[PDB]
RNA sequence: CCCAUGAACGAGGAAUUCCCAGUAAGUGCGGGUCAUAAGCUUGCGUUGAUUAAGUCCCUGCCCUUUGUACACACCGCCCGU
RNA sequence: CGCAAGACGGACCAGAGCGAAAGCAUUUGCCAAGAAUGUUUUCAUUAAUCAAGAACGAAAGUCGGAGGUUCGAAGACGAUCAGAUACCGUCGUAGUUCCGACCAUAAACGAUGCCGACCGGCGAUGCGGCGGCGUUAUUCCCAUGACCCGCCGGGCAGCUUCCGGGAAACCAAAGUCUUUGGGUUCCGGGGGGAGUAUGGUUGCAAAGCUGAAACUUAAAGGAAUUGACGGAAGGGCACCACC
């Protein structure tokens, strides 16, 4: 996996966790 | 079958008297149909004639744009509108190891013809030069540009449009600019690059006929 | 369609996609001063003479 | 590992160089990294010289030329074979080919 | 019809040759360029889109233009050959050379030849991306 | 082997074998198999060209430079759902 | 042939210049700043590097306002394809432009901290100064420019070299290193987990700074060599290739 795409995936994961964790 | 060229008349276009060769060619206009007038639609027409087609001798890379402001007796009488160098000529001078210096002035003749004049010059490699490049320093370029602007203003603002065109025909302005700037940085190919009429005085037939014949 | 003479003086080489032609230098006998290049097709001998429709033709040159 | 000492560009002593678009693909390439060709071409091809010269209204018109500067990216310059890969030792030779 | 001049002296029109890489325009106009004589494009002479920029289509267009001009009394032409210009390519398309050759071939006299390609001091953004046309 | 049986073929689409001198090609005899056995093959004679004394296309052969994360060597290696 | 708008500043333009970096290219004017050079000027150690702290910081992005030409994430449609959701085409929103606030990240790279000393050669180039046959312009003396030949000082670089170093590539620094110590800041300690979790802090947001562990694993990696392969380039050969 391209490193920048893995970074984008981790960013999306963090955003989803921030949304779910209210 | 309607052929739209059966209703068109051919007029001969005449150059102003500053050029030896008077006629420049033929132009076709639809005849007068009702309100539409052939003459007034014939006016405002710009012909880009090479100088070698306007004078028997002299160079061909300089073109003059002449505008028609009157038509009498199936003859369109043109007048100066602008001047340019041909694309190949101006592309051929821009070489890659020299400085090119450009200036422009908006200057009015004594008849009220406001002209924008663009002058271009290039630094010249000396005959014994070993250095590959012939660059001028920034202050030298500014001095050359100042000289070019001053000479252009002096040559245009003091006299009228007829003598302006008379001296533009051999490009004497560029020659005196080059002679003047030989002392700051020897210049190589100095031409008044372009001339355009920004604003012209109100039309009167006397001056136009004076510029003819 | 004027026709003049041309005779081979120098076989410059072989051209064509699959060795079709010979780029050869030919002189005009009527002038004996001009040398032109022709992609002549066929076996060519040095010094042969041929009647031609063309007197100014040139082909791909290298 | 470093392939070239100059990194395939002429950027020495500055930080940023303005880009230009490749004439072949419209790719942004730095002006120093772009590969530049300056073509001078007769506007009339060699085969058409005779016809135009014969049909001219003047005598000895000397036909005008065409001055076009082409800027290529590395990919388009390689595909068009303007430049090509060289041996590790022949790479360092900056002397232009004879012409 | 036509002018009223002696037949030895040429009557000059101006031929604008807009040779792009998609198709080619042959457009004869008055010396001023305001009034047109004929305009034949390579797409009017072929049925395939790919062939509109071909040298053959340009040759056909030039022959049509030359015949029409001879029918109207114009015997000589000034050439103003241009490429697309602007952001896009500055080189003439495939049909320009054949168009000029066919204009001269059909007995039409040729005067001044000029390159009037529109050249920007500098321009808006070019059509491709920053990575270009990648196919 | 003797009589009778004239179907189809009017020198035949695209792709496409093979051929430079006593060769291609036409032509018959011989050896192999063999109850005596040739539409095949292997030799021989006989008759016998305009074929071009070139290029690498679109065919293979990988020679040099070049890239490589392959070395089980691209039928490799490898990323993610 | 005209008018309007918003961008941008070609060619000249370079292994050229300036700037702390990001970055900076139409003319002219104003404004303050700066390096180098020149100096038998002045002060006289005032210096170097730097926790804390601070200024600036591409692009994209956020908020408000103006503008909106072009291009254009998203999106719509047309193609290509087994499929394409992509490449390619026609449009096109945010954006791209400017003003005021935010963000503080880039392969922000020379993947190379700053200051000082020493250690080869050569030809160039940019600025300043010094010296000198001769050639040109100022249409006249000197001077001043443009050349030419050198020298000196900083600068961007280049070529070369058994200085020396290095795993090598390669580097006149990446040298003066087991013959190891000129000064000082930041920082690494097998590969993953992971720049993740969590806490703190900053931000309107996007996110930035700081930053683990359990667990998993015998290699991951660097440079170079020989092969093999390449939808890389250039050649050569055989009528089992072509003409």
């Amino acid at each position: 996996m391209r490193a920048k795409w893995r970074k984008k995936r981790m960013r999306r994961l963090k955003r989803k966790r921030r949304k779910m964790r209210q | 079958v309607v052929d739209p060229f059966s209703k068109k008349d051919w007029y001969d276009v005449k150059a102003p008297a500053m050029f030896n060769i008077r006629n420049i060619g033929k132009t076709l206009v639809t005849r007068t149909q009702g309100t539409k007038i052939a003459s007034d639609g014939l006016k405002g027409r710009v012909f880009e004639v090479s100088l070698a087609d306007l004078q028997n001798d002299e160079v061909a890379f300089r073109k003059f744009k002449l505008i028609t402001e009157d038509v009498q007796g199936k003859n369109c009488l043109t007048n100066f509108h602008g001047m340019d160098l041909t694309r190949d000529k101006m592309c051929s001078m821009v070489k890659k190891w020299q400085t090119m210096i450009e200036a422009h002035v908006d200057v009015k003749t004594t008849d009220g013809y406001l002209l924008r004049l663009f002058c271009v010059g290039f630094t010249k490699k000396r005959n014994n030069q070993i250095r590959k490049t012939s660059y001028a320093q920034h202050q030298q370029v500014r001095q050359i540009r100042k000289k070019m602007m001053e000479i252009m203003t002096r040559e245009v603002q003091t006299n009228d449009l007829k003598e302006v065109v008379n001296k533009l025909i051999p490009d004497s302005i560029g020659k005196d600019i080059e002679k003047a700037c030989q002392s700051i940085y020897p210049l190589h190919d100095v031409f008044v690059r372009k001339v355009k009429m920004l604003k012209k005085p109100k039309f009167e037939l006397g001056k136009l006929m004076e510029l003819h014949g | 369609q004027p026709i003049k003479l041309a005779r081979v003086t120098k076989v410059l080489g072989r051209t064509g996609s699959q060795g079709q032609c010979t780029q050869v230098r030919v002189e005009f006998m009527d002038d004996t001063s001009r040398s032109i290049i022709r992609n002549v097709k066929g076996p060519v001998r040095e010094g042969d003479v041929l009647t031609l429709l063309e007197s100014e033709r040139e082909a791909r040159r290298l | 590992t470093k392939k070239r000492r100059n990194n395939g560009r002429a950027k020495k002593g500055r930080g940023h160089v303005q880009p230009i678009r490749c004439t072949n693909c419209a790719r942004c390439v730095p002006k120093d990294k772009a590969i530049k060709k300056f073509v001078i071409r007769n506007i009339v091809e060699a085969a058409a010289v005779r016809d135009i010269s014969e049909a001219s209204v003047f005598d000895a018109y000397v036909l005008p030329k065409l001055y076009v500067k082409l800027h290529y990216c590395v990919s388009c310059v390689i595909h068009s074979k303007v430049v090509r890969n060289r041996s590790r030792e022949a790479r360092k030779d900056r002397t232009p080919p004879p012409r | 019809l036509g002018p009223q001049v002696a037949e030895g002296e040429n009557v000059f029109g101006v031929c604008h040759i807009f040779a792009s890489f998609n198709d080619t325009f042959v457009h004869v106009t008055d010396l001023s360029g305001k009034e047109t004589i004929c305009r034949v494009t390579g797409g009017m002479k072929v049925k395939a889109d790919r062939d509109e920029s071909s040298p053959y289509a340009a040759m056909l267009a030039a022959q049509d233009v030359a015949q029409r001009c001879k029918e109207l009394g114009i015997t000589a032409l000034h050439i103003k050959l241009r490429a697309t210009g602007g952001n896009r390519t500055k080189t003439p398309g495939p049909g320009a050379q054949s168009a000029l050759r066919a204009l001269a071939r059909s007995g039409m006299k040729i005067g001044r030849i000029e390159d009037v390609t529109p050249i920007p001091s500098d321009s808006t953004r070019r059509k491709g991306g920053r990575r270009g046309r990648r196919l």
